[PDB]
RNA sequence: CGCAGACCACGGGAUUGAUAGACCAGACCUGGAAGCCUAGUAAUAGGUGCAGGGAACUGGCACUAACCGGCCGAAAACUUAC
RNA sequence: GGCACGCGAGCUGGGUUUAGAACGUCGUGAGACAGUUCGGUCUCUAUCCGCCGCGCGCGUCAGAAGCUUGAGGAAACCUGUC
RNA sequence: UCAACCAUAGACUCGGCGAAAUUGCACUACGAGUAAAGAUGCUCGUUACGCGCGGCAGGACGAAAAGACCCCGGGACCUUCA
RNA sequence: UGCAUCCGGUGAAGCCGCCGAGUGAUCGAGUGGUGGAGGGUGUGGGAGUGAGAAUGCAGGCAUGAGUAGCGAUUAGGCAAGUGAGAACCUUGCCCGCCGAAAGACCAAGGGUUCCUGGGCCAGGCCAGUCCGCCCAGGGUGAGUCGGGACCUAAGGCGAGGCCG
RNA sequence: GGGGAUAAGCUCCGUGCGUCGAGAGGGAAACAGCCCAGAUCGCCGGCUAAGGCCCCUAAGCGUGUGCUAAGUGGAAAAGGAU
RNA sequence: GGAGGGGAGUGAAAGAGUACCUGAAACCGUGCGCUUACAAUCCGUCAGAGCCCUCGACGUGUCGUGGGGUGAUGGCGUGCCU
């Protein structure tokens, strides 16, 4: 999608393009995940294009899904349970949230979902 | 003068300036408000601070037996209390100082009637 | 370079009082049956129950 | 870089170069030793 | 949310909505995908096929998010002339 | 031409003017030379005035929104060949 | 010549801890002068609503070290037919 | 401090005020508040007797300022738990870094830091339920390993001795 | 009076010369050394000195007779000039 | 959660609570009265409008051989020691 316009995410470009990834997979294997949100907002426009991926099921696609997203087992889970759900919704596969500030260091925290309503 | 209530917590862990500058938003007030504002300060200077006044609406409640419903925050302040020194190495040998500083805080709540 | 003079007291004060902090707006919802207030910006997520009230 | 301090701590070399029996064998070394005790020095000798 | 921006400001939108993301389509960049079949001992080549991948530009599309919301905010009169 | 022969809390250190070394010359000697030659650490978080920009408060006799006149400033002003 | 773009660490914003050199004051303009002969503080004028945030370094003869150059006084060490 | 006198738990000294006073240093046996045990006056004696400044000394506290910094060249993320409190603790799954080291074993050095239970005002450049931190208890097993009980080098000490 | 270039806010001398030093108050716009005048204290009384009397700024856009056309007044030389 | 505090008690006193006699100044707040956002200020001094408090006499508030606090505005005004 469009390029973070600032400066990356992790600290490098290399280190953006691993934590995006690592988020996907554990927002596909659990449903729901929270996270600081600058990191939920640069996930949607990354986590919902893979789903596009899922939904026309082929073979082509799943060499595609699995050039970034490293594990196999939730590539099974997107082919076969996240993908044939969301067949006729088009576009807005998820939800972000707003979740109270952290404790810490005060970063804005916020809540990405997978829409389970139809 | 409307009947009162009192609360003091001395030897506050929190520097007296960092103090004031969240009971700023919270004088006058009632206490209602007072915790509900508090509760969602971005100031981690605000726990101890919800505590005092909390409790001084404890005292309030039960020691007085004042409604808790009817009660304002009158007088607040912060004062400072004893300050600790501490030792920090620099450059090239010296060594310049680090104050550990600590406040005291006074609550007082009224039961004005609306 | 140093500071060449002591800065006096209405000078200090001056400066000082611009270090503030501005207080949340807050909105009132109902959980659970009860009213308490939270920010319009995390008014969603209370309704959710993803918000925890002390 | 070389930050070789001027300290290198050892033991033999201590008692061996400050040590008691080291200051009891000269004419100014047991008056070293006698003159730390009037002090009332708890450590006599190294 | 922005081609506005150090923060702040400024400009736009806020369900009576195309403001951003997604989805479809187009432009454009790259250059002939994976799979299969055929030829060759093999490196590899040919067909399927202007294919595939793709961010910023353009147009449709309320699918996700712009919320069952809070805070500020309006008049002492008098004299002279007409 | 002036502005600390403008300008090093803006930059360089080639020169000059520390400690090393050599030549010519002076001195019995340590050494010296407005003689020459090779080498030789350029520190500092901007308080106040100043200046370049951007905001918060109040005022303009009720509270607001458009669109403006402009006293007063700032920028520009070069020029050749055929 | 003549600069342009991209990314990281700072800078910038939010939360936490939280120093330093300096410091006679203080609601610390500018011009022409006057003065211990280079004035925020004096005279005569001109200009300037109160408080801040990010920046540039011309002034505060800015900070640091009781000038190492020069001279006076006192040492130290070296030289020699003192 | 001599001597003589008067006040004081019915409240002295000290400190903070009000109302005043003297030509000055200053005064108040004029009075309020705090206070709790010694003071005043006259006349003599003796002074460690009066600070605004010595880049003076010690203690406390300001201005700069809620500003700079928070100590490399690796990078963290998610789910669950404990907990009043969790980015920093524990468990699991991913990602990344060193791999002639950023792995494993020693000598010198340190001295209880090692393990178990407990704690979270002090310290950790933040918070911490964690810790090389604080408390209590426990732990170091040699005929063969590194040493002594065996041996000498450089060197040290040195019966007598020589020299002074 | 010397030295100097008959320059210096220069330097060295003399002076029953002054002032500052060690001296306030009025005047010279400000301005130790020039001019008036030596502060024992108080007064919401008066007369004057140097200097002034259009407004700032106190008291005269004072009276008589003239002169100046250059803002001379409110800087200057050899020399030029119906 | 603790720290800490509020009732209740001991005590002559808790303005004696193991941070403990007396408890000053720098430094830091909170409440009240006056004043301040067209203004050049060694931060005072001499005049001085307005507002607030107080003591008297006289009516509703108005003067006085009055006292205090603030001070709009004008005049004057170049830190202390060596
Ligand atoms: C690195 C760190 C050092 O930085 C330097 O090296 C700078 C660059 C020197 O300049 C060096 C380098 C250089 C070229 O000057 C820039 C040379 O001229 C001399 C030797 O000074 C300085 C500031 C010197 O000043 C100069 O001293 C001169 C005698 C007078 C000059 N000026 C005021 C008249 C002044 O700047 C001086 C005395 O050493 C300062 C003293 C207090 C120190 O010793 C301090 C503590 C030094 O450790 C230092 C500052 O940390």
């Amino acid at each position: 999608p469009k390029p973070t316009k600032g400066p990356r995410l992790g600290g490098s470009s290399s280190h953006q393009s691993a934590l995006l990834a690592n988020l996907a997979t554990s927002l596909f294997e659990h449903g729901r995940i929270k996270t600081t949100e600058p990191k939920a907002r640069a996930l949607r426009p990354y986590a919902e294009k893979l789903i596009t991926h899922a939904k026309k099921g082929a073979l082509h696609n799943r060499r595609e899904v699995m050039k970034k997203i490293r594990d196999k087992d939730v590539v099974h889970t997107l082919f076969a349970e996240i993908g044939p759900f969301y067949a006729d919704r088009n576009g807005g596969y998820t939800r972000i949230i707003k979740v109270e500030n952290r404790k810490g260091d005060n970063a804005p925290m916020a809540v990405i979902e997978l829409v389970r309503e139809k | 003068e409307f009947p009162s209530a009192t609360a003091k917590a001395r030897y506050v862990r929190v520097s007296a300036t960092k103090a004031r500058r969240v009971i700023d938003l919270v004088r006058g007030k009632s206490v209602e408000e007072a915790l509900d504002i508090l509760r969602w300060a971005p100031q981690a200077a605000s726990e101890p601070v919800a505590k005092v006044i909390a409790s001084a609406a404890a005292n309030a409640q039960n020691n007085e037996g004042l409604d808790p419903s009817t009660l304002v925050v009158a007088t607040v302040y912060a004062d400072e209390g004893p300050t600790a020194k501490r030792i920090r190495p620099r450059a090239q040998g010296r060594a310049f100082r680090i104050r550990k500083r600590t406040s005291h805080i006074t609550v007082i709540v009224e039961s004005r009637p609306p | 370079a140093v500071p060449k003079r002591r800065m006096s007291r209405a000078n200090t004060r001056s400066r000082r009082a611009q270090w503030k902090a501005e207080a949340p707006g807050l909105v009132t919802v109902s959980v659970a049956g009860q009213q308490r207030k939270v920010p319009r910006r995390l008014l969603k997520a209370a309704r959710l129950g993803l918000v925890d009230l002390d | 870089a070389k930050g070789k301090r001027t300290f290198q701590p050892n033991n033999r070399r201590r008692a061996r170069v400050h040590g008691f029996r080291l200051r009891m064998r000269t004419r100014a070394g047991r008056a070293i030793v006698a003159n730390r005790r009037s002090k009332g020095r708890r450590a006599l000798t190294a």
